[PDB]
């Protein structure tokens, strides 16, 4: 779709791997913010999102969290917290047909900014200056959107750039989207390394006593850590005693 | 809103004096979104004035209009022989966009009496069943024309419906013709045939005439 | 500068469909939208519908939604409009317009025209008859539904009062003129669409 | 279909007071023996909430009233229920709900409980009912006239096959179904909390917590909402098919969520049984900022106060020395392109505003800088 109307999927209650897109050697720019490029098969998100549109060369740098421009601030916006991956690559083979492709429009005048992760497909008559447009198209009165012309014989600045931003997200909700990650045993009665959805830290697993409501999947203490957890697989409510340290 | 009536119509007037058409709305135009157009004989329209207050890119400052909220008029000073053709409306200040009637300026001069000829059947129109008799009806001022091709014993239509119309010629003279169209059976055996013309100017002149 | 090249006249038949195209020219092509404007015969305008080519949004009538069906090629900046379930009262010119983009809009540039006729006749029209007088002469056609005839009295040498009336349809279909002139004799008759120039002697 | 109503008593709104209620769980973490505080969208303790009612028994005309009204949905809706015979069996969310954008429906019937996401026409009145028969003494639910269209869905999820009661029943109310309607983050959040009590007006006072239900992930504008009852029609009170209809007996409290700080206490096995409300009283606020629930005999500093400010001033010096953009726009004689002029116009204080807002320049191509902004942008020296 265009960039003003860029098309968000919801992706979960899967196994997503990573690993096959990074070293794919296609995508041109595959920079993760908040995230690594890799250790990330291993993790467990909750709600993760993927986006699509395509911009020019020369705008690929402002999709980040914190540049700012014109097709970052009136057409597609991200958070300056934004827990993700910009996934890019050049696609000047499909996108761009002779005599100038005109297919794919970017907002070029709006009022204000735009709040990240929103979407505005109006096309209204920009108001400039101070006389009233009121519909009409003249003096002080642009079109908000505008063609790209998308010409194979242009430079690496003016071709099309096919790019995927994935929103990753991870919240103490029960996580859907994992890594390809091996189940092993679960072994109790000992100080090891445990390897959770996403909690990880070494602890003595033992059986509690407490009662998790049905909701309930992760535990805390009063002094905000986390002391039980629930099993993946099976039922089971697992206390996380602390491992046997001291001092000498 | 979605209505426009022109007031004039026609308007015959005389190139130099000044010219007043009018375009009545049903409803109000908020921002006086009204558009005047002129479409010369054979030829598409000419775009003149945008919001009813200034010409677009290059009309005269002659051609004038005010604003108003229900009823615009437009002001053609110093009326040219060259803007002589037929002036529409436009308002944009609706979703459906909706033009008006047409207002027609002529050339304006003296009025003349036409000259009546009639053209009885020819050699080879009585046996073919086309009898095509014309009633000529040439250099007449006034182009409103009420012919009356007594066809029979009383003005009635019958073959004659032709009302051929005429346009604007260079000595603002006009033209009109009474064809017919019944074959060899009605004018073989009839009660009488006069072309009759009650022309603004006379009472009825008929001249060159053949009865049955 | 801005040119709206429009096609030529279509004599096509009844119940059946049309496609009239608008060669655009000037400027770009996807920062003007176009609108389709029919014109009756003394009856005035009538706004069809509209295009946008850089939206690919194409709003019609409320009395149009169904049967009017206008595209716009972003390549060879050419707009179409194809009209399907056409009736007999049809007989309009479509004029080409490069109306802005916005809700409200003028039709400042226009073009040419198109008088497509829907409801067709048959060929071999015409048949001059002298219609000899008992001051002037003319040589008078009858049933031709091909439009562009010319009546050219005498090759075009007494071309002093002809007055070649518009060609009307009275009470036939087939519309029919008059070129009369004041007192050689033979006139001059070329239909051509068709090719039957016949010509025709008036004795007054 | 849509079956428009009549026969309906007016009467104005009433308003009660919603005690200590609206307080659910804000995250999915156990926590015991815990003062933890949160931040998120509650319901003010001692809030002012609508009441509706639909109580009405044989009266003259009676007090026929169907309270099924459009209400808007700014953050969330406490939604209590407190009826005995099953009326309110469903709910209606969106925007405008005309068939022009996607909604939702929460319906209840008798057999399952869709929770379909179709895009529907939903009418002026939309409603259930039962059919009460003399013959036989069960009840037969066939009046579900909510929607007539069917469009796009987004999510469709059928419930369980079960079997209501749906019969009636006379008495005090036993069947308080608190619900939190919320949408955040695209997920439409809703709880629930069915509590027993003895009681027919003037609903209780006391803390319940509300566990969560389900998180719907449907992310969409909603707006707007609308309650669904179910009349008990029956062969005993005939009429029209719109005026025949009798009503039952129950009431339903519609509140708003508001973003307010609670100190919710933890009991011993994990449960909220109290919360504080750090907005309401100078108590509330001082027991919440020393972290407990008991405060002692004192002084305590709780929070500041500071004056905001009203209105906005800005002064500059007087606008003087402009510029002579009149000598070069309007002047007498031009130069040819040939031999064009100069004029390097500095130190002054121009006006590039009675330039571009004048109706008069033709063509005004700002190539470099944009048509505004030209009053904020100090020059050294602007050339003509
Ligand atoms: C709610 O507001 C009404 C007036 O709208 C008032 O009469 C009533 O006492 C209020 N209830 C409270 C403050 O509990
Ligand atoms: C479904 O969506 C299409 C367009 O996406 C629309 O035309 C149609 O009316 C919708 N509803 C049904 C029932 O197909
Ligand atoms: C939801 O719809 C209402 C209806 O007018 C509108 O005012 C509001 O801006 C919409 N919200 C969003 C997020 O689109
Ligand atoms: C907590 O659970 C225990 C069972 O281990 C039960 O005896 C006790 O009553 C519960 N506490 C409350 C307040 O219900
Ligand atoms: C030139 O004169 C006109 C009218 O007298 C005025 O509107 C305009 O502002 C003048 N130009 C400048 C640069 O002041």
């Amino acid at each position: 779709a265009s960039v003003y109307a860029w098309n968000r999927k919801r992706i979960s209650n899967c196994v997503a791997d990573y690993s096959v897109l990074y070293n794919s050697a296609s995508f041109s720019t595959f920079k993760c913010y908040g995230v690594s490029p890799t250790k990330l098969n291993d993790l467990c998100f909750t709600n993760v999102y993927a986006d699509s549109f395509v911009i020019r060369g020369d705008e690929v740098r402002q999709i980040a969290p914190g540049q700012t421009g014109k097709i970052a601030d009136y057409n597609y916006k991200l958070p300056d917290d934004f827990t993700g991956c910009v996934i890019a690559w050049n696609s000047n083979n499909l996108d761009s047909k002779v005599g100038g492709n005109y297919n794919y429009l970017y907002r070029l005048f709006r009022k204000s900014n735009l709040k990240p992760f929103e979407r505005d497909i109006s096309t209204e008559i920009y108001q400039a200056g101070s006389t009233p447009c009121n519909g009409v198209e003249g003096f002080n009165c642009y079109f908000p959107l505008q063609s790209y012309g998308f010409q194979p014989t242009n430079g690496v600045g003016y071709q099309p750039y096919r790019v995927v931003v994935l929103s990753f997200e991870l919240l103490h909700a029960p996580a859907t989207v994992c890594g390809p990650k091996k189940s092993t045993n679960l072994v109790k009665n000992k100080c090891v390394n445990f390897n959770f959805n996403g909690l990880t830290g070494t602890g003595v697993l033992t059986e509690s006593n407490k009662k998790f409501l049905p909701f309930q999947q992760f535990g805390r203490d009063i002094a905000d850590t986390t002391d039980a957890v629930r099993d993946p697989q099976t039922l089971e409510i697992l206390d996380i005693t602390p491992c046997s340290f001291g001092g000498v | 809103e979605i209505v426009l009536t022109q007031s004039p119509g026609t308007l015959s007037l005389s190139p130099g004096e000044r010219a007043t058409l009018s375009c009545r709305a049903s409803q109000s135009i908020n921002n006086r979104h009204l558009a005047w157009y002129q479409q010369k004989r054979g030829q598409a329209p000419r775009f003149l004035i945008y919001g009813a207050a200034s010409r677009a890119t290059g009309i005269p400052d002659r051609f004038s209009g005010s604003g108003s909220g229900t009823d615009f008029t437009l002001t053609i000073s110093r009326l040219e022989p060259e803007d002589f053709a037929v002036y529409y409306c436009q308002q944009y200040g609706s979703s459906p966009p909706t033009f008006g009637q047409g207002t027609k300026v002529e050339i304006k001069r003296t009025v003349a009496a036409p000259s009546v000829f009639i053209f009885p059947p020819s050699d080879e129109q009585l046996k073919s069943g086309t009898a095509s008799v014309v009633c000529l009806l040439n250099n007449f001022y006034p182009r409103e024309a009420k012919v009356q091709w007594k066809v029979d014993n009383a003005l009635q239509s019958g073959n004659s419906q032709e009302s051929v119309t005429e346009q604007d010629s260079k000595d603002s003279t006009y033209s009109l013709s009474s064809t017919l169209t019944l074959s060899k059976a009605d004018y073989e055996k009839h009660k009488v045939y006069a072309c009759e013309v009650t022309h603004q100017g006379l009472s009825s002149p008929v001249t060159k005439s053949f009865n049955r | 500068q801005v040119q709206l090249v429009q096609s030529g006249a279509e004599v096509k038949r009844p119940g059946s469909s049309v496609k009239v195209s608008c060669k655009a020219s000037g400027d770009t092509f996807i920062n003007y939208a176009f609108s389709w404007v029919r014109q009756a015969p003394g009856q005035g305008l009538e706004w069809m519908g509209r295009i946008i080519p850089i939206l690919d949004i194409a709003h019609y009538a409320q009395k149009f939604q169904g049967r009017l069906t206008i595209t716009a090629d972003k390549s060879t900046d050419t707009a179409y409009m194809e009209l399907t379930s056409l009736k007999s009262d049809d007989t309009a010119v479509y004029f080409c317009a490069r109306v802005f983009r916005g809700s409200q809009y003028w039709f400042d540039p226009w073009g040419q025209g198109t008088l497509v006729t829907v409801s067709s006749a048959s060929t071999k029209g015409p048949s001059v008859f002298p219609l000899a007088p008992s001051a002037a002469l003319g040589c008078l056609v009858k049933d031709y539904f091909p439009e562009p005839v010319t009546v050219s009295w005498n090759s075009g040498a007494l071309t002093s009062g002809v007055h070649t009336f518009p060609a009307v349809l009275q009470s036939s279909g087939l519309y029919s003129l008059s070129s009369v002139v004041t007192v050689t004799y033979i006139c001059n008759v070329n239909h051509k669409p068709s090719n039957t120039k016949v010509d025709k002697r008036v004795e007054p | 279909q849509c079956v428009n109503l009549t026969t309906r008593t007016q009467l104005p709104p009433a308003y009660t007071n919603s005690f200590t209620r609206g307080v659910y769980y804000p995250d999915k973490v156990f926590r015991s023996s815990v003062l933890h505080s949160t931040q998120d969208l509650f319901l003010p303790f001692f809030s002012n909430v609508t009441w509706f009612h639909a109580i009405h028994v044989s009266g003259t005309n009676g007090t026929k009233r169907f309270d099924n009204p459009v209400l808007p949905f700014n953050d969330g809706v406490y939604f209590a229920s407190t009826e005995k015979s099953n009326i309110i069996r469903g709910w209606i969310f969106g925007t405008t709900l005309d068939s022009k954008t996607q909604s939702l429906l929460i319906v209840n019937n008798a057999t399952n409980v869709v929770i379909k996401v179709c895009e529907f026409q939903f009418c002026n009145d939309p409603f259930l009912g039962v059919y009460y028969h003399k013959n036989n003494k069960s009840w037969m639910e066939s009046e579900f006239r909510v929607y007539s269209s069917a469009n796009n869905c987004t999510f469709e999820y059928v419930s369980q096959p079960f079997l209501m009661d749906l019969e009636g029943k006379q008495g005090n109310f036993k069947n308080l179904r608190e619900f939190v309607f919320k949408n955040i983050d695209g997920y439409f959040k809703i709880y629930s909390k069915h509590t027993p009590i003895n009681l027919v007006r003037d609903l209780p006072q006391g803390f319940s917590a509300l566990e969560p239900l389900v998180d719907l992930p449907i992310g969409i504008n909603i707006t707007r909402f609308q309650t669904l009852l179910a009349l008990h029609r029956s062969y005993l009170t005939p009429g029209d098919s719109s005026s025949g209809w009798t009503a039952g007996a129950a009431a339903y409290y519609v509140g708003y969520l508001q973003p307010r700080t609670f100190l919710l206490k933890y009991n011993e096995n994990g449960t909220i049984t109290d919360a504080v409300d750090c907005a309401l009283d100078p108590l509330s606020e001082t027991k919440c900022t020393l972290k407990s629930f008991t405060v002692e005999k004192g002084i305590y500093q709780t929070s500041n106060f500071r004056v905001q400010p009203t209105e906005s001033i800005v002064r500059f010096p007087n606008i003087t020395n402009l510029c002579p953009f009149g000598e070069v726009f309007n002047a007498t004689r031009f130069a040819s392109v040939y031999a064009w002029n100069r004029k390097r116009i500095s130190n002054c204080v121009a006006d590039y505003s009675v330039l571009y807002n004048s109706a008069s320049f033709s063509t005004f191509k700002c190539y470099g800088v944009s048509p505004t902004k030209l009053n904020d942008l100090c020059f050294t020296n602007v050339y003509a």
